């Protein structure tokens, strides 16, 4: 089946450069136009640039016309977005998209990648600290107990949080990150379980912060 | 002077007038067309003239009369692959070929010429382009209407080419001699070729890429190995096509 | 560029209702109008292309209509799973442009939140900072008031809040309120509480713990 997988992206200083990648499979990459679409945090979609199946034809949005370069290596089924002179207003999630039309032109997109966040900032990378949110012993609604992990003081976004290496998904809430007044993000990830399972089930939060290469596993005990 | 070629098509005036009436009656058009005026502008180009002394200015009143508002980003040029290019526009009906315009519809597959000192049409023979002279009524017409067609193109132009021909791109064809050299770079960003059966590496396609690139227009190329399948998914793109566009 | 205007910005319906979404182009795009669905954190999904054609695998409840400048997306039998922002996108000319989006939120019966409070971990107290967390889980509507007091003293401007986006199956919200103290000032006090006010509660619910 069709797959678009973006790599690269993360934190880059104002004026710096960043190259994005989009690895594809499941279709004849050669015979389809590709485009990059971006999404600033809490904003809509904005088309960035388009490239033909063979690579020769390119279009650009006016806001990036002098600084971005789209390209592709069809022998590797890889699409590229070479970004120079990055500004704060380029901070966005960047998707690669496949044109549904069978030729080059004004595109409509039938396949998208998962997106990768690009943060353009003066601030340095900061790895999170992971603190447990231990279950209560004086509350805990009925037979429902809450527990979780506190993922504090990291930059930039994103961070990834799982429970029991992915085995526990039901009842899990990972809250959107909030920018503290220190310029550092923080969030909590919580899960409700039966209160009487606190002595028989082991709960571990898996935190991954790729920009700082921080992989922490925190076991949450009562 | 006037021989060596087939004569004017029998009933040529009636045919031109009939084609215009039918084209207008299926195209409530940019501006009302008085088909009689169109036929008069057609006649005035070549009637009572030397059929080896026809110029493009002879046809300009017919060109002005026949100017149409065509979506310029939807133009499909083609060179020496006729049937598949036109059947493609029957399906992708938002795209146009030269023969889909009023002026192309009028003259398609017809011949005509006049005589110097008379007002008659020569139904006996007409100048053959190769063996008599190039500036004959038919060749000059198509050389004129094809130039203006290419001059109107905008934003991305597609051209269909026959990959079975040994010269996939011929610099001496109308597309190579007239149309390619007249795409306006301030209006045209890309020319994407569709080679019909990897022939985008053929020496003649790279020649087209070179010629186009030195006019500061981008070049794009796309192999089409499954033409019947390519057309089937233009009709209904919803069955099995995002995995089958491969070398058959 | 061609501007795409979607109305309204937000639409709050109940399941089974009919969703009518509008997109109005600043000039004619004539058919070249697509519709995209984007659930939280996910990539867009093409629903309708060229204003009336369903993409492969798109349910029959999605239908597109319109030509020129006025376009409409209709979702006949709305589901809780349909909580997403829907975008319109034109391919009439360059550049291709998207509308700002319409957010479809699902209506639901009033659900009171479960309230849990979490003391600071000893592991964090070594860092010199303490963080208390109050969890409000699985409630509707999103309108809720969390109040922090330590020693019954209502705190000010030392807490941040975070809300989940509406759950795609039970249409509920979850909220976290994180109170941040100095460690030296966290020890100067004993009783720590969050106060929760919500339409589904009879009286304000107070979950609390004593330091130690």
């Amino acid at each position: 089946e069709v797959q678009l997988l973006e790599s690269g992206g993360g934190l880059v200083q104002p004026g710096g450069s960043l190259r994005l990648s989009c690895a594809v499979s499941g279709f004849t990459f050669n015979s389809f136009a590709m485009s990059w679409v971006r999404q600033a945090p809490g904003k809509g979609l904005e088309w960035v640039s388009a490239i033909s199946g063979s690579g020769g034809g390119t279009y650009y949005a006016d806001s990036v016309k002098g600084r971005f370069t789209i390209s592709r290596d069809n022998s590797k089924n890889t699409l590229y977005l070479q970004m120079n002179s990055l500004r704060a207003e380029d901070t966005a999630v960047y998707f690669c998209a496949k044109d549904k039309i069978l030729w080059f032109g004004e595109p409509v997109f039938d396949y998208w990648g998962q997106g990768t966040l690009v943060t353009v900032s003066s601030a340095s990378t900061k790895g999170p600290s992971v603190f447990p949110l231990a279950p209560s012993s004086k509350s805990t609604s009925g037979g429902t107990a809450a527990l979780g992990c506190l993922v504090k003081d990291y930059f930039p976004e994103p961070v990834t949080v799982s429970w029991n290496s992915g085995a526990l998904t039901s009842g899990v809430h990972t809250f959107p990150a909030v920018l503290q007044s220190s310029g550092l993000y923080s969030l909590s990830s919580v899960v409700t379980v039966p209160s009487s399972s606190l002595g028989t089930q082991t709960y571990i939060c898996n935190v991954n912060h790729k920009p700082s290469n921080t992989k922490v596993d925190k076991k949450v005990e009562p | 002077q006037q021989w060596s070629g087939p004569g004017t098509t029998k009933r040529f005036p009636e045919t031109v007038l009939a084609r215009c009436v039918k084209y207008t009656e299926i195209h409530p058009e940019m501006r009302h067309v008085d088909c009689q005026s169109v036929w008069d502008a057609f006649k005035g180009a070549f009637i009572s003239k030397h059929p080896c002394d026809i110029t493009e200015e002879d046809y300009q009143p017919l060109m002005k009369l026949g100017t149409q508002t065509v979506p310029c980003n939807k133009i499909l040029l083609w060179s020496r692959i006729k049937d598949l290019a036109h059947q493609f526009t029957q399906v992708q009906r938002d795209m146009f070929t030269l023969e889909d315009t009023l002026l192309g519809y009028l003259a398609d597959d017809l011949t005509w010429c006049g005589e110097f000192a008379t007002s008659k049409i020569n139904y006996q023979s007409c100048p053959d382009w190769r063996k008599d002279c190039s500036n004959n009524p038919v060749s000059v017409f198509w050389k004129t209407v094809s130039r203006r067609f290419a001059e109107a193109a905008c934003d991305v132009v597609h051209v269909m080419l026959d990959g079975s021909r040994s010269k996939i791109f011929d610099k001496d064809s109308t597309f190579g001699s007239v149309e390619v050299h007249n795409l306006q770079p301030e209006k045209v960003q890309t020319l994407e070729a569709w080679v019909i059966h990897d022939l985008c590496q053929d020496p003649t396609i790279k020649e087209l890429e070179s010629i186009i690139s030195k006019r500061n227009i981008q070049f794009s190329c796309k192999n089409i190995y499954r033409p019947d399948k390519f057309l089937q998914c233009v009709k209904n793109p919803e069955d099995s096509s995002c995995t089958s566009e491969i070398g058959t | 560029e061609i501007v795409l205007t979607q109305s309204p910005a937000t639409l709050s319906l109940s399941p089974g209702e009919r969703a009518t979404l509008s997109c109005r182009a600043s000039q004619s795009v004539s058919s070249y109008l697509a519709w995209y669905q984007q659930k939280p954190g996910q990539a867009p999904r093409l629903l309708i292309y060229d204003a009336s054609n369903r993409a492969t695998g798109i349910p029959a409840r999605f239908s597109g209509s319109g030509s020129g400048t006025d376009f409409t997306l209709t979702i006949s039998s709305l589901e809780p799973e349909d909580f997403a922002v829907y975008y319109c996108q034109q391919r009439s000319n360059w550049p291709p442009t998207f509308g700002q989006g319409t957010k479809v939120e699902i209506k639901r019966t009033v659900a009171a939140p479960s309230v849990f409070i979490f003391p600071p971990s000893d592991e964090q107290l070594k860092s010199g900072t303490a963080s208390v967390v109050c969890l409000l889980n699985n409630f509707y509507p999103r309108e809720a008031k969390v109040q922090w007091k330590v020693d019954n003293a209502l705190q000010s401007g030392n807490s941040q809040e975070s809300v989940t986006e509406q759950d795609s199956k039970d249409s509920t919200y979850s909220l976290s309120s994180t109170l941040t103290l100095s460690k030296a000032d966290y020890e100067k006090h004993k009783v720590y509480a969050c106060e929760v006010t919500h339409q589904g509660l009879s009286s304000p619910v107070t979950k609390s713990f004593n330091r130690g």
